[PDB]
């Protein structure tokens, strides 16, 4: 890898520095050279973790469902045959989300997930080996879109049960786990109910919990009970 | 869309 | 090249979409694809060619700014050494700046200005050159950093005397031009003084030619026209 | 910054 020679310490100062630069995928291959080194990451290196390919599949989601949705006008009747450059760009940043998807959910196989024994990592990772399967189920058609979605759902659910047993109702890593799971219930496996049900319940508990917070846990909890509320009042 | 994290 | 296999009315419909998607690096790849095709640009693909290299340098330089506003914090009396990382990440965007802004020269070289005839497309294409020699100045240290500087002064001072001699004082791309040279007085060439005056000239002369317009003609040159004012109410 | 174009 084009990261083998530079320090693991340097590639997170530059992954930070890249961060304020606002040039994501510099930070992406950062991060991804600093796992590669081998050893675990610390709290704050998993956030830069998700920062960076967030940032890097959010953007190529947004182009995705743009030429999708021209994709789509073009299919429909009284539509002038503008030839196959509409499907043919599609595909391309298609693959190329489906390309980093891949490139995180090998990281977290080898060997993140394995090596993660505290129940903060282990959440953290298996959620985003939901998520990452999660965005691969948006553009899946074929005869593993099923397995796609499966795969989603059972790496979200090892990381549910986890973080019931082990984090408080208001651990914002449980919070945003939840809120992520219901949104695959939601729009990836037709469960509308099961995704409310889900937000609300997560809701809630974590607001009979919030009492025992400090001040800058409580800010924390509070910002992330107000997206599950977000979601709900966009469902209900 | 609705909130991811 | 890798589009040199794909039609050149492909490469300008999917340039639009990836405009559409906000995919700017896809955009000009697409475009300088078109550019290799060896036919001139019509005043649309033109467009298409600016849009594209604008935003993706723009990002550039908005990257190197920031990257260089920290070293230059890091190179400050009683700032803790931090090692060779930012300079590193700063020298890895602005050699990725450089070989972008020498594509666009190259692409105009070979041979985009020699076959442009029509003033149109001449002061276009002449101010673009300007404009790759000005970002290639912002970041020069070195030896033909004059050069540079002078490269960008020829290219614009040809733009300004054809434009003068052959389009009104309210074409859009002339008033692009002299606000452009303008700001390379400003911020380039350390000539405040000709920056205001070429500014106030250009406005002007313009507002004195408004009353020959219609009313989209009007549009597109007010529009310049403020930017014009803008920029000689941040100096003045 | 000052506008370009
Ligand atoms: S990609 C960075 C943004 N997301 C997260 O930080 C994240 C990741 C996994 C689970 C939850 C969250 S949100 C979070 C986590 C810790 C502290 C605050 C917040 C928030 N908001
Ligand atoms: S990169 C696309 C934005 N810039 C321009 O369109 C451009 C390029 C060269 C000279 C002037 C201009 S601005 C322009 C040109 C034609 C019509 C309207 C406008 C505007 N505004
Ligand atoms: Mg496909
Ligand atoms: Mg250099």
């Amino acid at each position: 890898g084009a990261m083998g020679s530079m320090e693991r310490a340097s590639l997170i100062q530059k992954a930070k520095l890249a961060e304020q630069a606002e040039r994501y995928e510099d930070m992406a291959a950062f991060m991804k050279g600093a796992v590669e080194k081998g050893e675990e990451l610390s709290n704050e290196e998993r956030n830069l973790l998700c920062v960076a390919y967030k940032n890097v599949v959010g953007g190529q989601r947004a182009a995705w469902r743009v030429l999708s949705s021209i994709e789509q006008k073009s299919n429909e009747e009284g539509s002038e045959e503008k030839g196959p450059e509409v499907r043919e760009y599609r595909e391309k940043v298609e693959t190329e989300l489906q390309g980093v998807c891949d490139t995180v959910l090998g990281l977290l196989d080898s060997h993140l997930i394995k090596e993660a024994g505290d129940a903060e990592s282990r959440v953290f990772y298996l959620k985003m080996k939901g998520d990452y399967y999660r965005y691969l189920a948006e553009v899946a058609t074929g005869d593993d879109k099923k397995r796609i979605i499966d795969s989603a759902r059972s790496a979200y659910q090892e990381a549910m049960d986890i973080s019931k047993k082990e984090m408080p109702p208001t651990n914002p890593i449980r919070l945003g786990l939840a809120l992520n799971f219901s949104v695959f219930h939601y729009e990836i496996a037709n469960s509308p109910e099961e995704a409310i049900s889900l937000a609300k319940t997560t809701f809630d508990e974590a607001m009979a919990d919030l009492h025992t917070l400090s001040e800058d846990s409580y800010k924390d909890s509070t910002l992330i009970m107000q997206l599950l509320r977000d979601n709900l009042t966009l469902w209900t | 869309f609705p909130a991811t994290v």
